[PDB]
DNA sequence: GTCCTAGGACTGCAATTTTAGAGAGACGCGA
DNA sequence: TCGCGTCTCTCTAAAATTGCAGTCCCGCGCGCCGTAGGAC
RNA sequence: CCGGCGCGCG
Protein backbone atom coordinates (compact mmCIF):
# COMPACT_ATOMS: atom_id res chain seq x y z
CA UNK A 1 0.00 0.00 0.00
CA UNK A 2 3.05 2.22 -0.46
CA UNK A 3 1.21 4.19 -3.15
CA UNK A 4 -0.77 5.75 -0.29
CA UNK A 5 2.43 7.58 0.71
CA UNK A 6 2.27 9.56 -2.55
CA UNK A 7 -0.58 11.70 -1.21
CA UNK A 8 1.84 13.30 1.28
CA UNK A 9 3.83 14.89 -1.57
CA UNK A 10 3.41 16.29 -5.09
CA UNK A 11 3.61 12.92 -6.91
CA UNK A 12 6.76 13.41 -9.04
CA UNK A 13 6.58 10.95 -11.96
CA UNK A 14 6.54 7.51 -10.26
CA UNK A 15 4.43 4.57 -11.39
CA UNK A 16 6.37 1.65 -12.90
CA UNK A 17 8.68 0.05 -10.31
CA UNK A 18 11.33 1.03 -7.74
CA UNK A 19 10.63 4.69 -8.47
CA UNK A 20 8.11 4.73 -5.63
CA UNK A 21 10.68 3.11 -3.33
CA UNK A 22 13.49 5.50 -4.26
CA UNK A 23 11.19 8.51 -3.86
CA UNK A 24 9.73 7.39 -0.52
CA UNK A 25 13.27 6.81 0.75
CA UNK A 26 14.66 10.11 -0.60
CA UNK A 27 11.71 12.22 0.58
CA UNK A 28 13.26 12.24 4.07
CA UNK A 29 16.11 14.48 2.89
CA UNK A 30 13.84 17.54 2.71
CA UNK A 31 12.77 16.92 6.32
CA UNK A 32 -34.89 30.01 5.25
CA UNK A 33 -32.92 31.86 7.92
CA UNK A 34 -34.71 34.25 10.26
CA UNK A 35 -31.89 35.94 12.18
CA UNK A 36 -32.75 39.38 13.52
CA UNK A 37 -36.48 38.88 12.84
CA UNK A 38 -37.99 39.55 16.26
CA UNK A 39 -41.54 39.23 14.90
CA UNK A 40 -40.97 35.64 13.76
CA UNK A 41 -39.58 34.70 17.18
CA UNK A 42 -42.47 36.49 18.90
CA UNK A 43 -44.90 34.45 16.80
CA UNK A 44 -43.01 31.24 17.60
CA UNK A 45 -42.98 32.08 21.32
CA UNK A 46 -46.78 31.95 21.56
CA UNK B 1 -33.54 24.72 18.79
CA UNK B 2 -36.85 26.62 18.76
CA UNK B 3 -35.55 30.17 19.26
CA UNK B 4 -32.25 31.37 17.83
CA UNK B 5 -30.81 34.85 18.42
CA UNK B 6 -30.78 35.70 22.11
CA UNK B 7 -34.41 34.66 22.72
CA UNK B 8 -32.91 31.18 22.55
CA UNK B 9 -30.44 31.93 25.36
CA UNK B 10 -32.30 34.69 27.21
CA UNK B 11 -35.59 32.80 27.54
CA UNK B 12 -33.80 29.53 28.29
CA UNK B 13 -31.73 31.07 31.07
CA UNK B 14 -34.77 32.91 32.44
CA UNK B 15 -36.87 29.74 32.56
CA UNK B 16 -34.10 27.67 34.14
CA UNK B 17 -33.25 30.27 36.80
CA UNK B 18 -36.89 30.99 37.67
CA UNK B 19 -37.56 27.28 38.20
CA UNK B 20 -34.31 26.81 40.14
CA UNK B 21 -35.11 29.63 42.58
CA UNK B 22 -38.58 28.23 43.33
CA UNK B 23 -37.25 24.74 44.08
CA UNK B 24 -34.12 25.93 45.90
CA UNK B 25 -36.19 27.95 48.37
CA UNK B 26 -38.78 25.18 48.70
CA UNK B 27 -36.18 22.51 49.51
CA UNK B 28 -34.44 24.67 52.13
CA UNK B 29 -37.73 25.77 53.70
CA UNK B 30 -39.00 22.18 53.82
CA UNK B 31 -35.88 21.04 55.68
CA UNK B 32 -36.19 23.79 58.30
CA UNK B 33 -39.98 23.50 58.64
CA UNK B 34 -39.60 19.78 59.40
CA UNK B 35 -37.63 20.71 62.54
CA UNK B 36 -39.90 23.56 63.66
CA UNK B 37 -37.43 26.26 62.60
CA UNK B 38 -39.16 29.47 61.52
CA UNK B 39 -37.14 31.61 59.09
CA UNK B 40 -38.63 34.26 56.83
CA UNK B 41 -38.57 33.68 53.08
CA UNK B 42 -36.64 36.95 52.69
CA UNK B 43 -33.48 35.57 54.29
CA UNK B 44 -33.42 32.48 52.06
CA UNK B 45 -34.18 34.52 48.93
CA UNK B 46 -31.15 36.67 49.73
CA UNK B 47 -28.92 33.58 49.75
CA UNK B 48 -30.51 31.94 46.70
CA UNK B 49 -30.25 35.12 44.61
C1' DG C 1 29.10 18.55 83.08
C1' DT C 2 29.94 21.73 78.94
C1' DC C 3 30.91 26.73 75.43
C1' DC C 4 30.51 27.65 71.59
C1' DT C 5 28.58 25.93 67.06
C1' DA C 6 26.82 24.35 62.92
C1' DG C 7 -3.15 7.02 59.27
C1' DG C 8 -10.31 10.44 58.27
C1' DA C 9 -14.10 12.33 54.90
C1' DC C 10 -16.08 14.50 51.06
C1' DT C 11 -15.62 17.33 46.84
C1' DG C 12 -12.98 19.31 42.92
C1' DC C 13 -9.74 18.71 39.17
C1' DA C 14 -6.01 18.35 36.30
C1' DA C 15 -2.65 14.14 35.32
C1' DT C 16 -1.43 10.02 34.22
C1' DT C 17 -2.79 5.28 32.26
C1' DT C 18 -4.18 3.10 29.65
C1' DT C 19 -8.02 1.54 25.62
C1' DA C 20 -8.92 2.14 21.31
C1' DG C 21 -9.17 3.81 16.60
C1' DA C 22 -7.20 4.05 12.69
C1' DG C 23 -3.31 3.32 10.00
C1' DA C 24 0.72 3.14 7.21
C1' DG C 25 5.85 1.70 5.46
C1' DA C 26 8.24 -2.39 4.32
C1' DC C 27 7.02 -6.99 3.32
C1' DG C 28 6.75 -12.47 2.69
C1' DC C 29 3.67 -14.70 0.20
C1' DG C 30 1.19 -14.90 -3.83
C1' DA C 31 -1.45 -14.17 -8.36
C1' DT D 1 6.06 -8.16 -12.59
C1' DC D 2 4.06 -6.22 -9.38
C1' DG D 3 -0.55 -6.97 -5.99
C1' DC D 4 -2.34 -8.53 -1.30
C1' DG D 5 -3.56 -8.76 3.20
C1' DT D 6 -0.73 -7.65 6.60
C1' DC D 7 4.07 -7.56 10.46
C1' DT D 8 5.33 -4.46 13.00
C1' DC D 9 5.01 -1.02 15.01
C1' DT D 10 2.81 3.98 15.37
C1' DC D 11 0.70 8.15 16.68
C1' DT D 12 -2.87 10.07 18.69
C1' DA D 13 -8.47 10.54 20.18
C1' DA D 14 -11.13 9.20 24.32
C1' DA D 15 -12.44 7.76 28.49
C1' DA D 16 -10.66 5.77 33.48
C1' DT D 17 -8.79 5.85 37.41
C1' DT D 18 -5.81 8.67 40.50
C1' DG D 19 -2.89 11.61 43.26
C1' DC D 20 -3.01 15.99 45.36
C1' DA D 21 -5.65 20.81 47.18
C1' DG D 22 -8.99 22.47 49.96
C1' DT D 23 -11.92 22.61 54.19
C1' DC D 24 -13.65 20.64 58.57
C1' DC D 25 -18.08 26.34 65.68
C1' DC D 26 -16.80 30.15 68.91
C1' DG D 27 -15.06 32.09 73.21
C1' DC D 28 -12.31 31.20 78.17
C1' DG D 29 -8.98 28.86 82.19
C1' DC D 30 -4.74 25.97 83.91
C1' DG D 31 -0.44 23.12 83.86
C1' DC D 32 4.32 21.17 81.54
C1' DC D 33 8.12 21.41 78.12
C1' DG D 34 11.21 23.26 75.34
C1' DT D 35 16.63 25.75 72.95
C1' DA D 36 19.64 20.84 70.07
C1' DG D 37 25.23 18.56 69.68
C1' DG D 38 29.90 17.48 70.22
C1' DA D 39 35.26 17.38 71.24
C1' DC D 40 36.88 19.04 75.93
C1' C E 1 5.17 38.66 75.24
C1' C E 2 7.36 32.18 71.21
C1' G E 3 5.36 27.67 69.88
C1' G E 4 3.95 22.66 70.86
C1' C E 5 1.55 18.74 74.43
C1' G E 6 -1.95 17.50 78.12
C1' C E 7 -6.37 18.62 81.13
C1' G E 8 -10.60 21.18 81.59
C1' C E 9 -15.52 25.28 81.30
C1' G E 10 -19.62 27.41 78.76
Amino acid sequence: ELKEELEAQGLPIDGTRNVLYQRVQKARRINKLHEGDTEFWKRRFL
Amino acid sequence: RILGIPWGFLIGAELTIVQSRISLVNKIQKVYRSQGVQIHNRHIEIIVR
